C-alpha cells in the first residue's frame, strides 16, 4: 500500500476502539519501529502487508520490506529535534539537547523528554533532518519521568 | 492485528518548542532489550 517517506501511526483494532501502540520510520521502501511495539508481527498499510525482515529484542529495533536503512548518528554536540507523534495527537518537533547513558560498553545519547508509551518509534532528527535514531527505549529516573535512548540501528 | 497510518514527513523545523534538560546516567542493559539505573 501506501510505502511513501515519512512518519506513520502503528495502530491496532485488537483493543477497545482503534489503540495508537507505536510509531515508525518509513525510508527508502523499508518501514522502521521498536521491536516491543510489534513484538515482530506483521502490518497492514491499507490493502498491502509489510513482513518482518530484521530485529533484535536487545537492540530493541525491528525493519520491515528490507534492511535497515537509518544510519545518521548524534554528533554529541548539538541540539536534536523530538519529532513526536502522540496518541490522537498531530505530529510535533520539540527541540532538545540529549544528555547522556554511560554503559559498560559505551555512551549514548538520551532524550529527557516524557511522552506516553504510544509515542515510542518516534524519530529523533539532526538539523539536517535525518534520522539519528528512535525514541521508546531508556529508563524512569527517581522524579518518576521517562529519559529514552537516541537508539539507533546499523545499516548493512 | 496492526496497521498504519502515515502521520506526516521527516523535516527538522526551525523555531520548534525547545524544551528538556541533558543529564548524565549510569545504566546498565540487559539481554531483554531493557534499561535500568546504575547507582
Ligand atoms: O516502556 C516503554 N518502553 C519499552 C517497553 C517495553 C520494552 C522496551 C521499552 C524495551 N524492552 C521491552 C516506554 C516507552 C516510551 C515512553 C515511556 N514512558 C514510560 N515507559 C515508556
Amino acid at each position: 500500500g501506501e510505502t511513501t517517506d515519512g512518519v506513520y501511526r502503528v495502530m491496532t483494532r485488537r483493543l477497545l476502539g482503534s489503540t495508537q501502540v507505536g510509531v515508525g520510520v518509513m525510508q527508502e521502501g523499508v518501514f522502521h519501529t521498536m521491536w516491543h511495539v510489534t513484538k515482530g508481527a506483521a502490518l497492514r498499510s491499507g490493502e498491502g502487508r509489510l513482513d518482518p525482515y530484521w530485529g533484535d529484542v536487545k537492540q530493541d529495533l525491528v525493519s520491515y520490506c528490507g534492511p535497515w536503512k537509518l544510519d545518521a548518528a548524534w554528533d554529541g554536540l548539538s541540539e536534536v529535534q523530538l519529532l513526536a507523534v502522540p496518541p490522537g495527537e498531530r505530529a510535533k518537533n520539540i527541540q532538545t539537547l540529549p544528555g547522556i547513558f554511560k554503559t559498560k560498553d559505551g555512551d549514548i545519547g538520551a532524550v529527557a523528554l516524557d511522552y506516553p508509551a504510544g509515542t515510542s518509534g518516534s524519530p529523533i532528527l539532526d538539523k539536517c533532518g535525518r534520522v539519528i535514531g528512535l525514541y521508546g527505549n531508556g529508563v524512569v529516573i527517581k522524579n518518576g519521568s521517562y529519559v529514552s535512548a537516541i537508539t539507533q540501528g546499523k545499516r548493512e | 492485528d496492526m496497521y498504519i497510518e502515515r502521520a506526516g514527513d521527516i523535516t527538522w523545523e526551525k523555531d520548534a518548542e525547545v524544551t528538556g534538560n541533558s543529564p548524565r546516567l549510569d545504566v546498565a542493559l540487559d539481554e531483554s532489550g531493557d534499561f535500568s539505573l546504575v547507582e
